[PDB]
C-alpha cells in the first residue's frame, strides 16, 4: 500500500527527521484546497499527513475497483476451471482485503510505512537555504537575476517562510504607486541621499550575507520614521523581521539570527551602548540593522573597525495637524500601500544590481558620509 | 437511487454494461448537442453514436439483462431513416383491463396498413401495453421498425391518423372514452426508449404478442433477439428485415448540489423577491465553491420576472463582488438553519432519507463490513453542524460544540462555543441517534427479504444479514468509538479556526446570548449563527428602559457623583469605549477622591459587569516598575492605596505607543510624575473627586450583587455606546468636557514644571520673530527654577532638546537650517507685563439622553 500511495501521489509530501528524532511531515500547497492566505506554492508543515489520511481512503479505493473490475472481468472470459476457482479464491482473499484499506490501525501502519519511504535525506536544513528567494501571499519569486521571475505555478523549491504580502508586477502609474512616490518624497528633503537609503532599504531584503553596515535615524515624533519601520517590519513579515531591544545592545540575542531586517523604537533619552556587542554585531549575521530613537546616541568607543560599519542621519521635516492621520492608520494597514511599497523594493532592488551589482558601498552619499563625520567629531574626541 | 445499488448487487449479471460501457464503448464519445447521436441514456445524460457492433453487443446484454430482471433508462433518437413507432397517452374512463383482442389487432393492422399504401412504399408487428394499475389506464406503442422512411411522410401520416376515425371507434370497441389527443404530435421528432426501459417511478413494459404479415406492391416469440430486432437503426436483425447546459451537467454531478436543488424548492417565496435575502444567499452560494454559478442564475430562474428584466446582471455583479469579497462569515449551516425554521418536516425527512442513503451505499459497498472511516463518515453528515476539531498551538486536537437550549449547561454560554477534552455529546450521540438510522437500514434490509427474488440472491442477502448482524454490535466498543472519534477528528478538521475565534472585535458574549452592536442600534442573537465565539460573561443582556427604578437609580448615582454635566457625559463615554475590544484611541484618565465617594463603587461595579474574560485588574507595582495580560481585555484600572506613588515613565510609554485595552486609574493622594515628554502628556487626563457622601450606605454591599442593577447598568453602557456612535462614532475627542481639560492642565502644570513654565513665562509674538530663542532661553529657565523651585546647576544643551522634542513645534518653528530659532515668541522677565496680542502657549432627561449642546 505504501509503494502504491508512493507512485501515486509522491509529489506534494517529503518526510524527515527532525532535531529531535521525530518525522516531520510537509504538503506541497495547491489551489483549490482549504488553506490559509499566502502559504499558495509552498510547503507547510502538519502534525500528521491527514490529507494523505483521506487520500489513502477514497483515492486509492477507485484503483482497487479497477483491480476488481479487471479480476471479474477475466471471470467473464471462459477460461480452464482450475484457474478459475484460483481466481474465485483470489477475489474472496482481496474482498477480506477491502476492509483495512479503512481500518485506523493499518492506516496508521500505512503511513509509518510512507515515513520510511517518503523520507528525503538531508532536507530540513536546505530549507529557505537560497536568500534568492521569497515566499510571497501569491506564490513565490526569485531574484536571482534581472528581471525577477514570480512563481504562480508548482516547483521543485521547498518553500516554508513566507510573507502574507503577495508580490505585485511594479506599475508606476498606480495610484497607490504614486502616493507612496509622492510620501517618500515628503519623508525626506535631500534627493541623493534619499536614493542612496532608499537603494540601501531596498538591498536590506537580501536575507544572504550583507556588507554589515549601521544606520541611525532620528526623530522627533509625528514625522512618520516609526511608520516607515512599521511599514517594512509589517510588509516583510515575522519570518524575516524581528523587533530588537535597546536592553540587549546597553548590556534574545539568538532571535536576531535568521532574519534579514532588525529594527529598533525610541526610547527615553538616556541611550547608551555596550562596546563589546556591537564588535560582534560589526564583526553568523545575514540580517540589517537599523535604529530609531528620539535623541542622538552616545558613544564611548575610538576604534575605527568600529566606526567603519556606522552610519547616521538625522530628520529635519516634521509634519503636523501636513500630516496625515490615514497614513498612520489606514495606510499603515492598507494592503494595496504594502503591495505597491513591496513591488517598489523588489524594483529598487532590480535597479541597483543592474546599476551597481549588490556594490552598495559605491553608491555617493555626500550627506550622509558628512553627517557621520560630524557625528564621530562629536563623539569619538 | 439505493435501489440501483440493491439491484447491482443484486444481479451477478450486469457488469458486462458497465465495463463495455467503461472500456470498450468508451472510446465512442459524442458530442450531448450533436444529433448525430443514436442512443442516449438518460440516468446519467450520456449521448453515443456507436457503430451497429457494439450496437447489437448492448441490445443482447440488456437481453440477459431483462431475463434477470433489473431497470435501465435508455433512450434513442430516430434519424433520416426510422420504422413506424408511435406513443398513446391511453387515458381510459376506468381502471377495468379492456383485453386487446386479436380481432382487434388486425383491425388496426389493416388501418394503418391502409394509411400506409397512399405513401412512398417499395412488415412484422410488435405490440406492447402498461402493466396496468395506474391512473391513466394503459398506453400502446406499435412498433415497426422494418421500414426506412423518416421524413415528411411520417408527418402526413400523423397528421392523417389525428383525423382517422376508424381508430377512434376501435378504441371505442374496448369501451375507451378519449378517442383522441392520446397520440403526442411529436411522436416521430423526439427521441424514444428500447422496449424494457421503464420511464421514472413505473414498471418496464410487457408484451402481448408478436404477429407478422407481408405487403403486396399490386395486391392491397422466445427465439429471437428481440431488443435487437425491435432497434430501429439495427437494420441487420434476423427475424425482422430492413424494408443552460452547465446547470444540468451541476446535477449530472456534485451530490451536496443535488441536496442543494432538493432543499431550494423549499424555500420560502420572499428570498428571491426582495434584495436582502437573495444577496445573502448567493454570497453563500459563490463562498460555498465558484462552481456553482449555475445554480446562481438557476435561483434566477427561480426568479425570472426579476433575472430577465435586469437580475441576471445583478447576479454577475453579485458574482464579480462576491469574487472581489473574501473570507466571508457565511456557510450553508445558515441555508439548513433556514430551512428548518422555515419547513422542519420535510428538512427532517430529507435529512433521513439522504442518511439512510449513504448509510446504504456504504453498507451494499464493502459487504456489511463498517469500518471506522464509513461511520465517521456518516456522523459527519448527522450531525457536523455542531462540532468543529483543530489543531493547538501545542499540536493537539481539540473538539468544540454549539450549546442549544434544553442541555446542560452553565449560565452564559447559550448559543455559543465551548471547549471540551472528550466528545461526549458525540460519544453519547453514535450510541443513540446512529442506532435509528442503522434500523432503518436493516428494516429495509427485512424489505427487500419480504419481496420475492432468485433464490441465490435471498442466499446473498442472509448472508449479508448475518455480516451486518455481527458488525453492528461493534458499535458499543470503546475501541472502535476511539477509531471512529479519531477519524471525526481528520474530518471534521476545519483549518484556520483556533485564530478566527474571538477574532472579531464587533462582538460580546453575554448571558441570555450573543449581543452585537456592528449597526445601530445594536441587535442581540438569541439563535443560531455562524460567528465562532468562545469567551463570554455571564450578565444578560437587556434593552434598554428609563422606567426601570434601578435605571434612574444608577441615573441618580451618576448624577450625584459628578455633578457636572458634560464632564460626566464625557467620562461615561469613556467608559463605554472599554466595551471595545478594538482599537483604542491611546488616552489616560486620571482620577482622585477622598473616600466614602463610591469612585471605588463604580470601579468594582463595572469590574463586575464586565467579568474576567473582558476586563481585568492591574497592579501599580507593574507601573512604578506580567504586563503582557492586558491583550484580549478591554478595560483595566488599579486600586488605591497609600500617598507616595510613582510612575516609570519607560512602562507609560510602552503602554501607550496589541493593545486594546481601556485603562483607568484612581487613588486618594496626588501622582508623582516626573516627565515633559508631550505626547505622554497629550494623551494623559485627570480629574479630582468633588462630592463628598456621607451620613446610600448599601452601595457598598446590596447593590454589587443585584443581577437587575448590573444588567441594567450594561443596558445604560451599549445605550450610551450607540448614542456616541450616533455623533461622532467613535472621535471621542469631539467631545467637549471644559472642566476635565482644566484639570488635567492644573495637574500636568503641578507635575510638569517645564509645561508650566512654558505657560507662564513664554508668550508667542503675533509679529515680529523669537530671534533671541537660543540658550539664553534656558538660562532664564534655569533662573526661573533657582528663583522659584531649586538653585541647581541645570543640564547643558538637554533642555533645548527636550524644548524642541515637546509641544513646541508651531511654536517652536525651526530655521530654514531646522535649527531651533523660533519666530514669533517673547520671554517674559521679572515683573514683566505681556501685551494684549500676547497668548500662552431638564428633570434628568439630558442625564437619560443629553443634547449635541455640551
Amino acid at each position: 500500500i505504501a509503494k502504491v500511495i508512493y507512485a501515486m501521489m509522491g509529489n506534494k509530501f517529503v518526510v524527515d527527521v527532525d532535531s529531535n528524532g521525530k518525522y516531520v511531515w510537509f504538503e506541497f500547497v495547491l489551489p483549490g484546497q482549504p488553506m490559509n492566505q499566502g502559504e499558495i506554492w509552498k510547503w507547510r508543515k502538519e502534525v500528521n499527513p491527514d490529507e494523505l489520511h483521506i487520500y489513502i481512503s477514497e483515492n486509492f479505493s477507485r484503483v482497487m475497483d479497477r483491480i476488481t473490475e479487471h479480476i471479474k472481468y477475466h471471470l467473464s472470459q471462459p477460461h480452464e476451471s482450475n484457474i478459475l476457482n484460483y481466481y474465485k479464491k483470489l477475489l474472496k482473499a482481496f474482498e477480506r482485503s477491502k476492509s483495512k484499506i479503512f481500518n485506523d490501525s493499518f492506516k496508521k501502519g500505512v503511513i509509518r510505512q510512507a515515513e520510511f519511504l517518503f523520507r528525503q535525506r538531508s532536507f530540513i536544513q536546505t530549507l529557505d537555504t537560497n536568500p534568492h528567494l521569497l515566499g510571497v501571499g501569491n506564490g513565490v519569486l526569485s531574484i536571482e537575476t534581472i528581471p525577477a521571475k514570480l512563481i504562480n505555478h508548482f516547483h521543485e523549491h521547498p518553500i516554508h517562510q513566507y510573507t502574507h504580502i503577495c508580490y505585485v508586477p511594479f506599475n508606476p502609474e498606480n495610484p497607490w504607486t504614486k502616493l507612496l512616490l509622492n510620501a517618500l518624497q515628503d519623508i525626506i528633503p535631500e534627493l541623493d541621499a534619499r536614493l542612496w537609503i532608499m537603494f540601501y532599504l531596498s538591498t536590506a531584503i537580501f536575507r544572504g550575507l550583507k556588507e554589515a553596515l549601521m544606520l541611525l535615524w532620528l526623530g522627533g515624533g509625528c514625522n512618520g520614521k516609526t511608520f516607515l519601520m512599521r511599514l517594512v517590519a509589517m510588509v516583510l513579515g515575522d519570518h524575516y523581521a524581528s523587533k530588537l531591544n535597546i536592553s540587549l545592545l546597553t548590556s534574545a540575542f539568538m532571535r536576531l539570527k535568521g532574519r534579514g531586517y532588525g529594527y529598533f523604537e525610541e526610547t527615553n533619552k538616556s541611550e547608551v551602548l555596550n562596546t563589546s556587542r556591537l564588535k560582534e554585531m560589526v564583526n553568523q549575521m545575514t540580517a540589517t540593522m537599523v535604529a530609531a530613537s528620539n535623541y542622538n546616541f552616545i558613544i564611548d568607543t575610538t576604534d575605527h573597525g568600529t566606526w567603519r560599519r556606522l552610519r547616521h542621519y538625522r530628520s529635519k521635516v516634521k509634519f503636523c495637524h501636513k500630516e496625515d492621520p490615514r497614513f498612520i492608520h489606514e495606510y499603515i494597514m492598507d494592503p494595496d500601500c504594502q503591495n505597491a511599497f513591496f513591488s517598489i523594493l523588489v524594483y529598487f532592488w532590480e535597479k541597483l544590481q543592474k546599476e551597481y551589482n549588490g556594490q552598495i558601498k559605491k553608491v555617493f552619499c555626500p550627506t550622509i558620509e558628512s553627517e557621520t563625520e560630524a557625528y564621530r567629531k562629536s563623539q569619538d574626541t | 437511487t439505493i435501489q440501483l445499488t440493491a439491484q447491482r448487487k443484486y444481479l451477478a449479471e450486469v457488469q458486462a454494461l458497465e465495463t463495455l460501457l467503461t472500456r470498450e464503448l468508451s472510446v465512442f464519445l459524442t458530442e450531448p448537442g450533436s444529433k448525430k447521436t443514436n442512443i442516449i441514456n438518460r440516468i446519467t445524460g450520456k449521448t453515443y453514436a456507436l457503430p451497429s457492433t457494439e450496437l447489437l453487443r448492448l441490445y443482447e446484454h440488456l437481453e440477459q439483462c431483462r431475463k434477470q430482471g433489473a431497470l435501465m433508462y435508455f433512450l434513442e433518437r430516430q434519424g433520416t431513416y426510422s420504422g413506424l413507432m408511435l406513443d398513446y397517452d391511453l387515458k381510459l374512463n376506468t381502471n377495468a383491463v379492456p383485453p386487446l383482442e386479436p380481432p382487434a389487432l388486425s383491425r388496426l393492422c389493416h388501418r394503418i396498413f391502409v394509411h400506409i399504401k397512399n405513401s412512398s412504399v417499395l412488415i412484422h408487428f410488435f405490440f406492447t401495453l402498461k402493466p396496468e394499475v395506474v391512473q391513466g389506464k394503459y398506453g400502446f406503442h406499435v412498433l415497426i421498425p422494418g421500414l426506412k422512411l423518416a421524413a415528411s411522410t411520417k408527418k402526413s401520416i400523423i397528421g392523417s391518423l389525428q383525423h382517422d376515425a376508424t381508430v377512434q371507434k376501435i378504441l371505442h370497441e374496448q369501451g375507451v372514452t378519449n378517442p383522441e389527443s392520446c397520440l403526442d404530435p411529436h411522436s416521430a421528432s423526439v427521441p424514444s426508449l428500447l422496449y424494457g426501459s421503464s420511464k421514472l417511478n413505473h414498471k418496464p413494459y410487457q408484451l402481448k404478442t408478436g404477429f407478422e404479415l407481408v405487403f403486396d406492391s399490386s395486391d392491397p416469440l422466445e427465439s429471437y433477439n428481440l431488443v435487437s430486432e425491435l432497434s430501429l437503426t439495427n437494420e441487420q436483425g434476423s427475424l425482422v428485415r430492413p424494408v443552460d447546459h452547465s446547470l444540468s451537467i451541476l446535477m449530472l454531478h456534485d451530490p451536496e448540489a443535488r441536496y442543494l436543488h432538493k432543499i431550494l424548492n423549499l424555500l420560502p417565496p420572499e428570498y428571491y423577491v426582495e434584495y436582502p435575502l437573495w444577496s445573502n444567499v448567493v454570497f453563500a452560494l459563490a463562498n460555498t465553491s465558484a462552481n456553482y454559478r449555475p445554480l446562481a442564475e438557476w435561483f434566477s430562474q427561480k426568479c425570472p420576472e426579476k433575472w430577465n428584466t435586469g437580475g441576471k446582471e445583478k447576479l454577475e455583479k453579485l458574482w464579480n463582488d462576491a469574487s472581489h469579497h473574501t473570507e466571508k462569515k457565511i456557510t450553508k449551516r445558515s441555508i439548513m438553519y433556514w430551512a428548518h425554521k422555515h419547513a422542519p418536516q420535510q428538512y427532517k425527512e430529507i435529512v433521513e432519507q439522504g442518511y439512510f442513503s449513504i448509510l446504504a451505499e456504504y453498507v451494499y459497498s464493502y459487504n456489511g463490513m463498517l469500518e471506522h472511516y464509513m461511520i465517521a463518515k456518516v456522523i459527519y453528515a448527522m450531525m457536523g453542524n455542531k462540532f468543529v476539531v483543530d489543531v493547538d498551538s501545542n499540536g493537539k486536537y481539540v473538539w468544540f460544540e454549539f450549546v442549544l437550549p434544553g442541555q446542560p449547561m452553565n449560565q452564559g454560554e447559550i448559543w455559543k462555543w465551548r471547549k471540551e477534552v472528550n466528545p461526549d455529546e458525540l460519544h453519547i450521540y453514535i450510541s443513540e441517534n446512529f442506532s435509528r438510522v442503522m434500523d432503518r437500514i436493516t428494516e429495509h434490509i427485512k424489505y427487500h427479504l419480504s419481496q420475492p427474488h432468485e433464490s441465490n440472491i435471498l442466499n446473498y442477502y442472509k448472508k449479508l444479514l448475518k455480516a451486518f448482524e455481527r458488525s453492528k454490535s461493534k458499535i458499543f466498543n470503546d475501541s472502535f468509538k476511539k477509531g471512529v472519534i479519531r477519524q471525526a477528528e481528520f474530518l471534521f478538521r476545519q483549518r484556520s479556526f483556533i485564530q478566527t475565534l474571538d477574532t472579531n472585535p464587533h462582538l460580546l458574549g453575554v448571558g441570555n446570548g450573543v449581543l452585537s452592536i456592528e449597526t445601530i442600534p445594536a441587535k442581540l442573537i438569541n439563535h443560531f449563527h455562524e460567528h465562532p465565539i468562545h469567551q463570554y460573561t455571564h450578565i444578560c443582556y437587556v434593552p434598554f428602559n428609563p422606567e426601570n427604578p434601578w435605571t434612574k437609580l444608577l441615573l441618580n448615582a451618576l448624577q450625584d457623583i459628578i455633578p457636572e454635566l458634560d464632564a460626566r457625559l464625557w467620562i461615561m463615554f469613556y467608559l463605554s469605549t472599554a466595551i471595545f475590544r478594538g482599537l483604542k484611541e491611546a488616552l489616560m484618565l486620571l482620577w482622585l477622591g477622598g473616600g466614602c465617594n463610591g469612585k471605588t463603587f463604580l470601579m468594582r461595579l463595572v469590574a463586575m459587569v464586565l467579568g474576567d474574560h473582558y476586563a481585568s485588574k492591574l497592579n501599580i507595582s507593574l507601573l512604578t516598575s506580567a504586563f503582557m495580560r492586558l491583550k484580549g481585555r478591554g478595560y483595566g484600572y488599579f486600586e488605591e492605596t497609600n500617598k507616595s506613588e510613582v510612575l516609570n515613565t519607560s512602562r507609560l510609554k510602552e503602554m501607550v505607543n496589541q493593545m486594546t485595552a481601556t485603562m483607568v486609574a484612581a487613588s486618594n493622594y496626588n501622582f508623582i510624575i516626573d516627565t515633559t515628554d508631550h505626547g505622554t502628556w497629550r494623551r494623559l487626563r485627570h480629574y479630582r473627586s468633588k462630592v463628598k457622601f456621607c451620613h446610600d450606605p448599601r452601595f457598598i454591599h446590596e447593590y454589587i450583587m443585584d443581577p437587575d442593577c448590573q444588567n441594567a447598568f450594561f443596558s445604560i453602557l451599549v445605550y450610551f455606546w450607540e448614542k456616541l456612535q450616533k455623533e461622532y462614532n467613535g472621535q471621542i475627542k469631539k467631545v467637549f468636557c471644559p472642566t476635565i481639560e482644566s484639570e488635567t492642565e492644573a495637574y500636568r502644570k503641578s507635575q510638569d514644571t517645564l509645561h508650566r513654565f512654558i505657560t507662564e513665562r513664554v508668550v508667542e509674538s503675533p509679529s515680529a520673530e523669537t530671534v533671541y530663542n537660543l540658550s539664553e532661553v534656558v538660562t532664564a529657565y534655569a533662573e526661573w527654577y533657582n528663583t522659584n523651585i531649586n538653585v541647581k546647576r541645570h543640564i547643558a544643551l538637554e533642555l533645548s532638546q527636550e524644548l524642541e522634542n515637546s509641544v513646541l513645534e508651531k511654536y517652536l518653528q525651526w530655521s530654514p537650517n531646522k535649527t531651533r530659532i523660533l519666530k514669533g515668541c517673547r520671554i517674559l522677565h521679572k515683573f514683566e507685563t505681556l501685551q494684549p496680542g500676547e497668548s500662552y502657549i431638564e428633570p434628568k432627561n439630558k442625564w437619560w439622553e443629553w443634547s449635541p449642546n455640551p
